[PDB]
């Protein structure tokens, strides 16, 4: 309602917004770390869906990342596309020693993984 | 490098040398017997190149595996209905339109057999798809004759489609594919046959080897000729329509509408409404642009229909999934298409045309059907005004029997 | 005579007993919960089954699952004599395993023969249901010539006599008597989903599969839902192969013709504050939460609603309401309270409103897009059609029956005949869809916020009459609409410069359009 | 070989009338004819062995009930609590109070609600001569008046009801249809929403907007509470004892209170003539009436929104009846009940 009746501050109202200003790109970089937290922590519930029944190696990072979204994350939590290429993008780089995935002539192709204990090298994170 | 299975070998190489044309005469009526050898002679050729060259050391999985090898530019024969009965089982080159796909239908390759009264199990593998029941138990103390039964699920199997395609020869002939190939064509995909012409013991169809999924330096030169020449534009309108005389303008618009604009995801279809005097020769014009375009389709709004134009839709009972008849519209998919008596076309078909000039697509919600197409083409359209003349006594908008949203 | 040992299968079994007596013993528990409450099927988490032996003993487990079945359920029926011996009692040994929660999720579009046999969980649309029926699990038989009995009679997949009279004193064969008594029977369910519509292009055409569910996990399945099975494909023998091209194989003479099925083992269906949160972890948490605890994200969200279509605010703010429909209340009397929110718009043929329904059927959970002419009343509401393995009809799932608790676009809407506007009238307030139509007399769920775009009488708003004559809609669907927007168009030129000017960018080329439905998923379960 | 079918008032709100088939022999056929309701006792058996093992996939049966004993009933403490109220001075405005309490006014509509409940008396004349017993009513007036939540309101009242919206009827679908024995191959007739409706009733939603064919129908039923049907060599009548309740809407969507009724509505004096009770309703414009009104619904939304715990919370719910109901809800559709009979 009409709270702010009389916050009769002084000239420091320029300096207010100086705090609004000077620290809001530590927060949006932060929200942007959060992100990558939130990626980094999903790959955890989705290398399940490769392990479990793809042995086969003709498959194109397209059709996986088309199958990480409308699957298991399709639930109380949906994920994006473009962020099921990210997650997928980002399993060769959290784990260099079983995944070498490498340009062909235009996108990527993904190969059957040697697989390791699944969920050990998180520590990274 | 590549962990692929197969190569789709770069058969328009056989024709730029001297000696693979004589095998391409003789293997027209022996394909299967050199690819089977090019299997053992791609992975005989890996383990060579991985072990024997000393450059790799993976060969575990590719010295048990099978692979395969695909011709995809093998020079084209005579066309389909000039094939004659000896011409069967003879590799063939064709091109064609993909209009339906089966869903996958599997079909045995390994027939698993348990003996039902002592649990031995045995590992039958069809040859030339003949099945072949054990009489007796192979063990030494079990040997009850017809214990052996066989266990559906226990099986190996392997994907079976048909895929239908119309053909134009260099008629639809519904193909046939296997193993990967499977899936891989899809409805309304541009393609080109490299595959056998088959027909036994007697329908026409082809069991397709490697499918496509689709000029001189002289003409570079005659090219920028035109392209250099000063009066590009004036040439152009003096050459294009002969026997129309002068009409700058109305040789730019059309002109431009078989250029196009750019297609981006935003398309380039652009359309032009002809309200010339209904004497002035554009019927001459439009039954001459449907020579010199790019194949596309010519149709009259007074003999069309909203079924005519866009299609009619049902479901099929094999292959359980919709079906489409392909109206005049929706043929016209990616060409020109020039539509006459535009002025009298039915309510009902114009408003079909809202949704195409907006999205491109036709989205279908009837009993039982529910779905949306896609109509992406070019339209040429002439309209007399409305009496027997143009009436410049009233305004423009008043002489065009075309409602402001359609008109706009 | 000795029969011959599956090594394997012995090696899996004995894994899964020292699985069942060392998971914490939470499913022992279960198991004594269901002596106590009288169950017959137990459930086990797949993640469960997949965090021993690295989760090796789930592959084998997983990949072979038709083959390996009969161990588990010996490895288990011990277990249950071990600790609870009361459940082999009747009044014999009926027991089920029903495994779920599998991380992949596959669709109608990618069912490939290398499957057959593997265990894997799929998601489609119903369509159509089976009545449960009875099947024949395992039977037993007397015999003829002697009075010498035979129990355990499997029936995998097919009816099976048995192939000899136990008793060397006898020589019957082919000749047994059934018994009803004895024997076992179990239920079954036959299940006609559909593939999603976000799932096939455009263009494309939706996929059919025929899905059976047995035990008590049948009459989970209603049309119009969103379902979610889980277990392995089977395939059957199919008598369509006929006339097809091609070579086909022949046994000796016998046919081997086939089609794929899939069988499903578990039902769940796809969707009160706590129940939601402990469901997420902090890190989604903390994401959902960025966009409701901030001071702003009213402002924000509409701004976030088709970002491509400039200016129209109001309609931002219409749909995006429209998105969060209200409270649905009960009366005391028994009288239900409408929840969901109808939007009208309309506006001259320059207007883009068209691109708000593209923008809807595109980013809402369940929506459904039609257009004015090329809809009917029997395809927005309901199909009565000819059932198959019988002789009586059943409803199909029109347009607003598919999308139910979502979004419903109609696009054109003045151009739809009002014969077959009519029928979307109960569906808009009482969210419920009545039919007697040939021996069908239910009353089906149409929960759903119907959505219309729509042009003026003379095609341009004629700026010279009122409101009030420009618009063919009579008074009824008016009322019902809780919103109502016409949208104009002038010929300022600080508008049409800066209307230009992006529209351009769009041939040239604050939340983000996934964050929006993580919000949506959230806000939907408040109730003020 | 009998169907039973699940009661009109008991299916599961979003779900076909689940049906059974059930075996009578032994004198026990003809106990029973289409639109009565009966309880039975019988033996749950199973014995459709055959094709089903291999038509369809994996050997399955199908279940049957052979019929034992059929009947087609109050104690003291039922009875004995209906006089107590019995004897309250003026039970009949506590009666009509109670009609859908939650909707505010309407008296005079209410009213023809209460006494279509109640019914008169089905005085077959000396045998030779028949009258219904059944009060109609339609309800006619402006959108926004709950012309059709009160129809929401007597399906969950009456004994049996049955409901049906205009364009989503037909004309077979209501009287009855036609089917082919599929152990006989006999033709065979099935009941519609009327002959379910029998000693119930029917309630029709949207009744103007309905297609003319469907409408036709209806007219034996509002006067000889029957089904004549002649089709496929069936030659017949059946029990359609039901009142009915319409909802309609006045021609352009408003009422136009400067013309008869008979000028208002697309219908005519013979459809009109079945009825007794024609609820008028207009929405006219008043502060005074808006804020009784307004003040009325905005307390409905608070109470019919969400807030031994079963009886605690048992005891909430009749808490809320006496705030707005002289008489518990439950008790007076026993009380309809037994007055009917
Ligand atoms: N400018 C022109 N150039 C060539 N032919 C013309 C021209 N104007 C009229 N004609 C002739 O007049 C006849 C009328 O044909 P056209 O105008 O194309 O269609 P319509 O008969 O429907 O008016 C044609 O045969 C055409 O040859
Ligand atoms: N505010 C806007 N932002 C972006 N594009 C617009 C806007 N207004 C109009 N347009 C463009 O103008 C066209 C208007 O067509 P539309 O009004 O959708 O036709 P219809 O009446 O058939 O729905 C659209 O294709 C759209 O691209
Ligand atoms: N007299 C009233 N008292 C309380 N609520 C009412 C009244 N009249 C109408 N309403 C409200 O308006 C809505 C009317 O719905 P409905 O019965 O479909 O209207 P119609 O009369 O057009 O059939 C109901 O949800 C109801 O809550
Ligand atoms: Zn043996
Ligand atoms: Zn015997």
């Amino acid at each position: 309602m009409y709270k702010e009746k009389m916050p009769d501050s002084q000239a420091n109202l320029m300096d207010r917004l100086r705090e609004r200003e000077r620290r809001s790109a530590a927060l949006l970089s932060q929200r942007q770390k959060r992100y990558q937290q939130f990626l980094a922590m999903k790959m955890t519930q989705v290398f399940d869906i490769l392990f479990s029944l793809t042995r086969g190696q003709p498959y194109t990072e397209t059709y996986l990342s088309s199958l990480i979204v409308d699957s298991l994350q399709d639930s109380n939590n949906p994920i994006g596309t473009k962020e099921a290429s990210e997650i997928l993008a980002g399993l060769q780089g959290i784990l260099p020693m079983d995944i070498s995935v490498h340009q062909v002539d235009g996108g990527l192709k993904v190969y059957r993984w040697n697989s390791l204990d699944k969920n050990r090298f998180s520590k990274l994170l | 490098e590549l962990g692929t299975s197969n190569l789709n070998l770069d058969a328009r190489n056989l024709l730029a040398y001297k000696q693979t044309e004589d095998l391409y005469h003789q293997l027209l009526n022996y394909p299967q017997e050199v690819i089977s050898i090019m299997d053992q002679t791609i992975k005989d050729c890996m383990v060579s190149l991985i072990v024997d060259n000393n450059l790799d050391y993976d060969l575990d999985e590719i010295e048990t595996k099978f692979y395969k090898v695909r011709p995809y530019n093998v020079g084209s024969c005579k066309g389909m209905r000039e094939l004659n009965p000896n011409d069967i089982d003879k590799l063939i080159n064709l091109k064609g339109l993909v209009l339906r796909s089966t869903p996958v239908i599997p079909d045995m390759k390994v027939a698993f057999f348990k003996c039902n009264v002592c649990d031995h199990t045995m590992a039958v593998e069809i040859d030339r798809g003949v099945i072949q029941e054990p009489a007796r138990c192979e063990r030494i103390d079990c040997n009850e004759p017809n214990s052996m039964s066989l266990i559906h699920n226990r099986c190996s199997f392997a994907d079976k489609q048909v895929i239908k395609l119309q053909e134009t020869p260099d008629h639809s002939i519904s193909l046939c594919v296997y193993d990967e190939l499977v899936d891989s064509c899809r409805a309304g995909d541009r393609i080109e046959v490299t595959g056998t012409f088959r027909s036994i013991p007697y329908k026409t169809y082809v069991d397709v080897v490697h499918v496509k999924k689709v000029i001189t330096d002289q003409d570079l030169a005659k090219i920028r000729e035109v392209a250099a020449r000063e009066d590009l534009y004036s040439l152009l309108a003096r050459s294009i329509a002969p026997s129309i005389y002068e009409l700058e303008d109305v040789k730019k618009g059309i002109l431009l509408q078989l250029f196009g604009g750019t297609n981006k995801t935003y398309r380039g279809d652009i359309n032009i409404l002809l309200c010339g005097d209904p004497s002035t020769s554009k019927s001459q014009i439009l039954q001459y642009v449907h020579k010199i375009t790019p194949r596309g389709v010519y149709t009259s709004g007074k003999g069309s229909s909203a079924v005519g134009l866009t299609a009619y839709i049902t479901r099929d009972v094999d292959t359980k999934q919709l079906v489409l008849e392909s109206g005049a519209l929706v043929l016209s998919d990616g060409g020109v298409c020039c539509i006459d008596e535009f002025d009298k076309m039915s309510d009902s078909t114009r408003s079909v045309l809202h949704e195409v000039m907006e999205q491109q697509t036709i989205s279908i919600a009837k009993a039982g059907i529910i779905t949306t197409l896609n109509a992406r083409s070019s339209i040429l359209a002439s309209a007399n005004p409305i009496g027997s003349r143009y009436n410049p006594n009233l305004p423009v908008t008043e002489n065009i029997d075309l409602p402001p949203p359609l008109l706009s | 005579v000795k029969k011959v040992d599956d090594v394997t299968g012995e090696k899996v079994r004995e894994a899964f007993e020292q699985f069942l007596e060392d998971f914490s013993k939470v499913y022992r528990a279960q198991i004594e919960f269901m002596k106590i409450y009288d169950l017959n099927t137990i459930y086990i988490d797949y993640q469960h089954l997949s965090m021993r032996e690295n989760g090796a003993l789930a592959m084998a487990i997983s990949e072979q699952y038709y083959r390996f079945l009969p161990f588990l359920q010996k490895g288990l029926r011990r277990v249950v004599r071990k600790y609870a011996p009361e459940l082999l009692n009747t009044s014999e040994r009926v027991f089920q395993i029903s495994f779920f929660n599998l991380p992949t999720v596959h669709r109608i579009r990618d069912i490939r023969s290398e499957k057959i046999g593997s265990l894997l969980s799929i998601s489609g649309t119903v369509t159509r249901t089976s009545e449960v029926r009875p099947e024949l699990y395992k039977a037993s038989f007397t015999c003829d010539m002697c009075r010498a009995i035979v129990d355990n009679v499997e029936q995998s997949f097919k009816y099976t006599e048995p192939t000899f009279c136990p008793n060397p004193s006898c020589e019957n064969r082919a000749f047994w008597t059934l018994n009803v008594t004895r024997s076992r029977f179990l239920d079954w369910q036959k299940v006609r989903i559909q593939e999603n519509a976000n799932e096939i292009p455009t263009g494309s055409m939706p996929r059919t599969l025929d899905v059976i569910l047995r035990g008590d996990s049948v009459e989970r399945a209603k049309p119009g839902d969103r379902c979610k099975f889980t277990g392995v494909e089977i395939v059957v023998p199919d008598v369509t192969q006929l006339g097809l091209p091609g070579v086909k194989p022949s046994s000796t003479v016998r046919d081997l013709t086939y089609k794929i099925s899939f069988l499903a083992c578990h039902v769940i269906s796809i969707g009160d504050q706590e129940v939601f949160l402990n469901s997420l972890s902090s890190d989604e948490i903390n994401e959902l939460k960025e966009m409701v605890k901030d001071e702003h994200i009213y402002d924000k969200l509409v701004r976030s609603i088709a970002p491509a279509v400039f200016g129209h605010e109001a309609v931002k703010k219409g749909i995006l309401l429209q998105m969060l429909g209200g409270v649905h209340k009960s009366t005391v009397e028994g009288i239900k309270l409408r929840g969901d929110i109808n939007i009208c718009v309309v506006g001259d043929p320059s207007t883009s409103k068209s691109q708000f329904l593209k923008y809807v059927v595109g980013f809402a959970p369940r929506s459904v897009y039609t257009s004015g002419k090329a809809s009917s009343a029997a395809g927005l509401t309901a199909a009565v059609v000819r059932d198959e393995e019988g002789g009586d009809y059943t409803i199909e799932a029109g347009a607003l029956m598919l999308a139910d608790n979502g979004i419903c676009c109609i696009d054109e809407f003045d151009k739809m005949d009002i014969s077959d506007q009519v029928a979307i009238h109960e569906a808009m307030e009482q969210q419920t869809i009545s039919i007697a139509k040939a021996g069908i007399h239910a009353t089906l769920n149409a929960r759903t916020s119907i959505l219309a775009a729509a042009n003026p009488v003379g095609g341009r708003y004629n700026r010279k009459l009122s409101l009030r004559g420009n618009l063919n809609m009579t008074a009824p669907i008016m009322s019902r609409f809780d919103l109502f927007f016409v949208i104009l168009d002038d010929c300022n030129e600080k508008i049409d410069t800066e209307l230009a000017s992006h529209i351009v960018d769009l041939h040239m080329k604050p939340f983000s359009a996934e964050q929006l439905r993580r919000y949506i998923k959230y806000a939907r379960t408040f109730k003020p | 070989r009998v169907t039973l079918q699940e009661a009109p008032g008991t299916v599961p709100p979003g779900r076909l009338p689940r049906h059974r088939e059930v075996i009578l022999l032994a004198d026990l056929v003809d106990v029973s004819k289409p639109g009565e309701e009966v309880e039975v006792t019988g033996i749950y058996k199973n014995n459709y062995d055959g094709n089903l093992n291999a038509k369809n996939g994996f050997p399955v049966f199908a279940t049957i009930i052979e019929a034992n004993s059929i009947k087609r009933s109050w104690t003291e403490e039922e009875e004995r609590e209906f006089r107590k109220i019995s004897r309250d001075r003026g039970i009949i405005d506590k009666i009509i109070s109670s009609m859908a309490p939650s909707i505010y006014g309407h008296r005079d509509i209410k009213t023809a609600v209460a006494c279509s409940l109640f019914g008169g008396v089905p005085k077959n004349v000396n045998g030779k001569h028949s009258i219904r017993g059944d009060i109609n009513v339609l309800l006619l007036g402006d959108p926004g008046t709950a012309k059709s939540q009160i129809l929401k309101y007597v399906e969950k009242t009456a004994h049996r009801a049955v409901f049906a919206t205009g364009q989503g009827a037909s004309a077979v679908g209501l009287t009855a249809s036609v089917r082919k024995d599929p152990i006989t191959k006999e033709w065979t007739l099935e009941g519609g929403a009327l002959v379910l409706a029998d000693k119930g009733v029917c309630l029709i939603d949207e009744f103007d907007k309905m297609n003319d064919q469907d409408r036709t129908s209806i007219h034996e039923a509002m006067e000889q509470q029957s089904i004549s049907i002649s089709k496929a060599g069936i030659v017949t009548t059946l029990q359609a004892r039901c009142s009915i309740i319409a909802a309609a809407n006045p021609n352009g969507g408003r009422y136009n209170s400067t013309l008869p009724l008979a000028q208002n509505v697309s219908l005519t004096e013979p459809i009109l003539s079945r009825f007794d009770i024609l609820c008028v309703v207009r929405d006219l414009v008043d502060e005074e009436a808006d804020e009784r009104l307004a003040t009325f619904v905005v307390d409905s939304h608070v109470r019919s929104h969400p807030e031994n715990a079963r009886q605690r919370r048992l005891q909430r719910q009749r808490k809320k009846e006496e705030e707005i109901s002289p008489i518990p809800q439950e008790l007076l559709m026993k009380y309809i009940h037994y007055a009917r009979t």
